[PDB]
């Protein structure tokens, strides 16, 4: 294990995150035991995952991690359970993980981090019921946002546009943001108020399109233009916990959940693979850049499952 | 001073966390028992199979340190009234488990939130939890004065916030916590943890906390406004809510991270510190009613029972009272007697109803002053009291004063009075027997005599208190009615209670009845404008006397004597609480009855609904002749 590099990481796996030349970061959690802690791994070899003897960087920070995000190809954003946004920075030799800022802005958990288009701003939502956008470069928050009236538990920034965001609440919102607006967020949704919504994805070719998943195992597919749902699907038996896209020209829709299993679903919601490789909630799901139908999964169970996409 | 804890949703290491909210000055800490985020399953395989530990050890403190320094708090993602079937019951049974492992520790309190309208089975299973072995335990319930809902940005483009006046609507959190209590049946162990947000509501919606079991005031460190020096401070407004919230003794909690960064937690702390001592000091009438604060006590029945020595040292214990009996006697003997006949005319003074003589010296200090000759005789039926008097006549008194060791109703006196003086009067003027007492002895009185009281008048006003409530239904007793409480008088020094109305006479009594037909029953009817939504517990009752001419003896809040401890206000409680509506009218109907051996009161409300007749025929509740 390199130095710094905590001896063991922690049971609970918060995220998997691959990046552009392979390296998989992993976000972990100690949600039981004596400490409440996180740590912070980089993985050159994602085989070697969750293995700590056989890694290229790793940390610990102070509370747990509740959500991850690459901030380019050295940076990591971190939502910290503290109230705290933290930005660690890769090494010159990438064998160290060492913290840039640790800002306490938020009032609760910070449980999810977005970086913005321009890769100079991030938007983060905590339990506090606040929304945070984030000067990387200065270190400090430029804009704070009081729309929701319950926790903020998904916030996703627009693939090409730096004013554009998307956010979920326990409030029954899904908010669409454009900070060029006087009034930036607008309730958009299906036509009649459902389950609440536990996790978004923005699509990454039709830039006016996005999947939101619920908290009874529905994928929905929403058109922002059209601000009626098209379609939508019983995936899950439990909580949608995320929703990612494979990086294919034609993408193919990854879904995520507490009932401990995988789905890939195609462009009209239809069940293509399913995993249910863990046992335990899955948190995370990764797809290559590398091989295109090789996506990797972590859950609570301590398992980095490298799935086959057919 | 300030009993005040720190708020945290992150506890990394239990003991350094500890450690470092004492160092700051924290006598307490809320946090949670179970990580916030690890969300646990108990029906579906695999999740439900999940290996342990399920969290942190007990042996991480002493017994001492979990039963005094921590308060628990549920996790944020139990929610027993989702729309969700599979979530409803996960969280019922982790409800059970967390609040099972805070019972299990012996944390003196637990903390569960009420952030919508529907708490219905997060109350069931609460309730349930109660009922699952007898702990002592308190809930506090966090409910905020302002709604997240009606609080937010308007920010959002096509859900604009309501900028219309909603009188009721911006009570709506008074009713999610009154629906919720309800439910539990209001469980004494379940109390209030308000949490204040930046903007205040109007004063209505912070009035309609009032008489409710307050326990906490959670203040969010995002309130504090930043002085010049760049100290934690709080607004005017901010500040008259702590002063308020101070006199109800709440514990203060501190949630949030620190904003003002140039300083540490213990600025938060050092301001509410600055205001809880920079607060008015506690005068004569705040220290004498101490801890008698929402206490309630049996009215004194001194006719049929004989007072403890001890009770007449704090019934003396009243320098205003004797003063103002002083001067009411001054006063009449220099309307009665006339400077040239000051050697002349000796006048004959009665103090009926004695005791250890205070009024018996307060007439000769009257006399000495008014330069007037007088003959007394000290009247007292407790023969204990009697002692003292007489010991006091052959050591100090003399000849002067003639102790006779009778019922006032009873003694055949020798020659008439001039002045009759008494103390008879209890917190509800005639519920001692005064006007009984003083019929029965006015015959031996001159045709011209006084009466000191000449008159007094009682008073009643509607209030709310869910505590008072709370208090006067755990006075259940074995081997009487199940609901004697409620139809009886309680003596109490109202603290935590809401006045409804403006006091209104009551009954009135003038000394000497000059009545041919003398009649002390009673029928009045009382019309209350309430203009607050609001819950009807009883009604406080004062009283006026008139002891000679302008010199009076209040307890009636708009016209209390000042520096006057002697009497407490009088509380007649309602079986069930009743409904009150901002514009209407609380109509009730009090009735003063006897018999040749009982006086005893009966009440009833008739309006905006009716209550049954309280204590019919005296049977909870006589006052002996
Ligand atoms: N609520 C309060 N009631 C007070 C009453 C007091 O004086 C009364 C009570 C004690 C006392 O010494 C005396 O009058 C005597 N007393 C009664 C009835 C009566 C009879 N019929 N004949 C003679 N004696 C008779 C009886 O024994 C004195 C102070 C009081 C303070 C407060 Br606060
Ligand atoms: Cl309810
Ligand atoms: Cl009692
Ligand atoms: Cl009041």
């Amino acid at each position: 294990l390199p130095p710094n590099a905590p001896a063991c990481m922690e049971r609970q796996l918060e995220a998997a995150r691959y990046r552009s030349d392979g390296a998989l970061l992993l976000g972990a959690s100690s949600l039981s035991g004596r400490c409440w802690a996180g740590s912070l791994w980089l993985f050159k070899d994602p085989c070697a995952a969750p293995n700590e003897g056989f890694c290229s960087a790793g940390v610990q920070t102070e509370a747990g991690v509740a959500d991850l995000t690459w901030v380019g190809e050295r940076g990591i954003l971190v939502a910290s359970d503290s109230g705290a946004v933290e930005l660690w920075e890769l090494d010159e030799n990438e064998t160290l993980i060492v913290s840039k800022f640790c800002k306490y802005e938020h009032d609760d958990i910070v449980s999810t981090v977005s970086v913005l288009s321009s890769g100079t701003q991030a938007v983060s939502g905590s339990k506090d019921i606040c929304i945070k956008v984030w000067d990387l470069a200065q270190q400090v928050v430029l804009s704070s946002y009081r729309a929701h009236a319950a926790q903020v538990t998904c916030v996703a920034a627009s693939p090409h546009k730096d004013s554009v965001f998307l956010s979920c609440s326990e409030d029954n919102r899904i908010l669409l943001w454009d900070t060029r607006c006087p009034k930036p967020a607008s309730q958009i949704g299906c036509s009649a108020p459902g389950y609440l919504p536990t996790s978004l994805a923005w699509h990454p070719q039709q830039s006016e399109v996005f999947v939101f998943g619920d908290e009874n195992g529905t994928v929905s597919l929403v058109d922002t233009k059209s601000t009626s749902c098209v379609l939508s699907s019983a995936v899950h038996s439990q909580c949608v916990t995320g929703l990612v896209f494979s990086p294919h020209s034609v993408p193919f829709l990854a879904s995520l959940s507490e009932d401990c299993s995988l789905a890939v679903l195609d462009s009209s919601l239809s069940e293509l693979f399913r995993s249910q490789a863990h046992r335990d909630f899955v948190r995370d799901a990764t797809w290559s850049p590398l091989n295109h139908s090789l996506l990797t999964t972590v859950g609570w169970d301590h398992q980095v499952v490298h799935h086959v996409v057919p | 001073r300030v009993s005040s804890g720190r708020d945290l949703n992150c506890v990394p290491e239990i003991a350094d966390t500890l450690g470092a909210v004492a160092k700051q000055g924290f006598d307490f800490l809320c946090m949670p028992v179970f990580h916030p985020r690890f969300k646990r399953e108990f029906i579906q395989e695999p999740a439900k199979n999940r290996p342990g530990p399920q969290t942190r050890s007990d042996l991480l403190l002493s017994g001492r340190d979990w039963n005094t320094l921590i308060v628990g708090k549920l996790s944020p993602w139990i929610r027993p009234d989702s729309k969700v079937e599979k979530i409803r019951r996960n969280s019922e049974a982790a409800m059970l488990q967390e609040l099972n492992f805070g019972a299990y520790l012996g944390l003196p309190a637990f903390l569960l939130p009420l952030n919508q309208e529907d708490n219905t089975n997060l109350a069931r299973v609460l309730t349930n939890h109660i009922h699952t072995g007898h702990h002592s335990s308190m809930f506090w319930m966090r409910v905020p004065l302002v709604a997240p809902e009606d609080l937010r940005d308007d920010i959002i483009e096509n859900a604009p916030t309501t900028h219309t006046e909603e009188y009721s609507g911006e009570e709506k959190t008074w009713m999610w916590w009154h629906n919720f209590r309800t439910l539990c049946d209001y469980s004494k162990r379940i109390a209030v943890a308000l949490e204040i947000g930046a903007d205040l509501p109007s004063n209505h919606v912070i009035d309609r906390w009032l008489g409710e079991p307050i326990k906490a005031a959670i203040l969010p460190t995002s309130i504090f406004l930043t002085n010049k020096k760049g100290f934690p401070v709080l607004s005017k407004m901010h500040q008259r809510l702590i002063f308020r919230l101070l006199k109800l003794e709440v514990q203060f909690i501190i949630t949030g991270t620190n904003h003002h960064s140039e300083k540490e937690f213990c600025s938060y702390l050092q301001y509410l510190e600055y205001l809880s001592q920079n607060r008015p000091p506690p005068n004569a009438y705040e220290l004498f009613a101490k801890g008698y604060e929402d206490y309630l006590q049996s009215p004194l029945q001194p006719l049929m029972d004989n007072l403890e020595s001890q009770t007449y040292e704090v019934f003396e214990k009243d320098p205003i009272k004797y003063s103002q009996y002083q001067q009411a006697i001054y006063k009449c003997l220099l309307d009665r007697v006339p400077e040239e006949e000051k050697d002349t005319n000796v006048q004959v003074l009665m103090v009926l109803g004695a005791g250890r003589g205070p009024l018996v010296n307060a007439s000769l200090r009257a006399a000495k002053q008014a330069d007037r000759r007088i003959k007394l005789y000290a009247v007292e039926k407790n023969p204990n009291a009697v002692v003292t008097l007489e010991n006091w006549q052959f050591e100090e008194w003399g000849s002067q004063v003639t102790v006779v060791s009778s019922d006032m109703r009873e003694w055949v006196a020798p020659e008439k009075a001039d002045i009759i003086v008494s103390e008879l009067l209890g917190s509800f003027a005639d519920n001692e027997l005064s006007p009984e007492c003083l019929d029965g002895a006015q015959h031996f009185l001159k045709d011209d005599g006084v009466s000191i009281p000449g008159e007094y008048t009682s008073f009643l006003a509607p209030i709310s208190s869910s505590k008072l409530y709370n208090e006067v239904r755990a006075c259940r007793e074995k081997d009487r009615d199940p609901e004697a409480q409620f139809e009886m008088p309680y003596v109490v020094r109202l603290h935590n209670f809401h006045q409804l109305s403006a006091p209104q006479p009551c009954f009135t009594f003038s000394h000497p009845n000059r009545d041919p037909m003398i009649d002390n029953n009673r029928y009045c009817t009382l019309e209350f404008p309430v203009e607050v939504n609001t819950v009807l517990h009883g009604f406080a009752g004062y009283f006026e006397t008139v002891l000679y001419q302008d010199i009076t003896l209040s307890i009636r809040p708009e016209t209390h004597s000042p520096g006057m401890f002697s009497w407490f206000p009088i509380l007649f409680p309602i079986k069930q609480p009743i409904t009150v509506r901002e514009g209407q009218t609380i109509c009730v109907r009090f009735w003063r009855c006897s018999n040749s051996k009982k006086v005893w009161y009966e009440w009833a409300v008739t309006a905006p609904v009716c209550s049954a007749i309280h204590n019919p025929t005296g049977r909870s509740y006589t006052i002996g002749l």
